[PDB]
């Protein structure tokens, strides 16, 4: 019921049953035991919270679109309910960021595990930045940049340009530049460089590796086509 | 070409 | 803090668009608790909300119970109290939602006072949520639950047969669910096949007169009856 | 392949 192994077992069961809030709660409890997560366990944590925030972000976008479109019948209920969803989304990001700072991001371990947690830190600050409006916006945007930049430094020093964790990090940081930082030039540049450097190495790859890498590369290519407008 | 951008997944 | 009726209905429509059905259910529960009658639009918002909520819980329970049934097979590893514990957690949660719906129906919605279409709608709803309780019931309580679902569906059947034509979508939907109850819950495949065949045939003998809008809702349910009939009779 | 009820 409580032992770490039972929590990992229940999170796998919650995944199969498509019960992602439960999965997240089981993985949070497993993290809070104080031990290292394996590659498998790291992914269960990611999948768990990605699905939870995915639904909240999608909902917030629908509500905010109704709120901003209604210009010149508006509704106090739209704002109130957009605020309810937003506060809830923020609570999940704050929980994830808390776990990362208190238990997951460590002095050193394997580069791959170190990049993963800083990419995560980046992403969850980026999710906060999507809804941030106050004087908070700048510090949140800065926090996402530091986390992403720190992970970039590790990936560029320890990983080859075809590594999927490195490719994924660069894709998300380029989305950050475009969407959040309002730097379309940096975004296009990072995505172009990342794709071109990985394309120059793709030959020295194993079937398993290749599939993960080419998947991210098409996400990069697609972003580029949309951002540059080339076709 | 108008679609939505893509992050990880 | 806008917790008047019109605001609750408004927020339930917003929660639907945002695919936040647990929120939509709680706004609809609060709207029901104001003590006024629901319109046809409002009844549907209540049904959609709770159908999505229990839909996810039932799907999850089926996955967990299927894994639990594999672990109790002759000659398997047969260890791990985690599956049972977690199946019990989901099950208890599922039961809580059914008890909430059934409570709203008995305390506010089902009245002797009501219109035919609305009474049938609520009584069908009472049969459905007792059927969902029966899907997970194994104890001594299984018979009480199965009987409670039969009474609700039978009372709804009597009203639909007296006040509605055989092509009415509410009547068609009720008969479809009651035949599913016969097959799955009551273990009466003959009654199920019969009800579904009769329902489809009676509605088919009246399709000719149906208006353009009504034809779509009716033929949709009729295809569900036909699909079940194909599956149950093997044709 | 699973029995259809409402919706």
């Amino acid at each position: 019921h409580m032992e770490r192994a039972s929590l990992i077992q229940k999170a796998k069961l919650a995944e199969q049953a498509e019960r992602y809030e439960d999965m997240a709660a089981f993985m949070k409890g497993a993290v809070e035991k104080g031990e290292e997560l394996s590659c498998e366990e790291r992914n269960l944590l990611s999948v768990a919270y990605k699905n939870v925030v995915g639904g909240q972000r999608a909902a917030w976008r629908v509500l905010s679109s109704i709120e901003q479109k209604s210009n010149e019948a508006a509704g106090p209920e739209v704002r109130e309910y957009r605020e309810k969803v937003e506060t809830e989304l923020q609570g999940v990001c704050d929980t994830v960021l808390g776990l990362l700072d208190s238990h997951l991001i460590k002095e050193a371990g394997d580069a791959e595990s170190r990049v993963f947690y800083l990419k995560m830190k980046g992403d969850y600050y980026r999710y906060l930045a999507e809804v941030a409006t106050g004087d908070d916006k700048k510090r949140i945007i800065d926090s996402a940049r530091s986390a992403y930049q720190e992970a970039m430094d590790i990936s560029k020093k320890e990983m080859p340009p075809t590594n999927p964790i490195r490719l994924g990090l660069a894709l998300n940081f380029s989305v950050f530049h475009y969407e959040i930082a309002n730097s379309p030039e940096e975004a296009i540049s990072l995505a172009k460089t990342t794709f071109d450097e990985a394309m120059a190495d793709l030959h020295t790859l194993s079937e398993d590796s290749y599939k993960d890498s080419t998947l991210i590369m098409q996400l990069l290519r697609d972003n580029l086509t949309l951002w540059t407008g080339s076709g | 070409g108008s679609l939505r951008r893509g992050s990880t997944c």
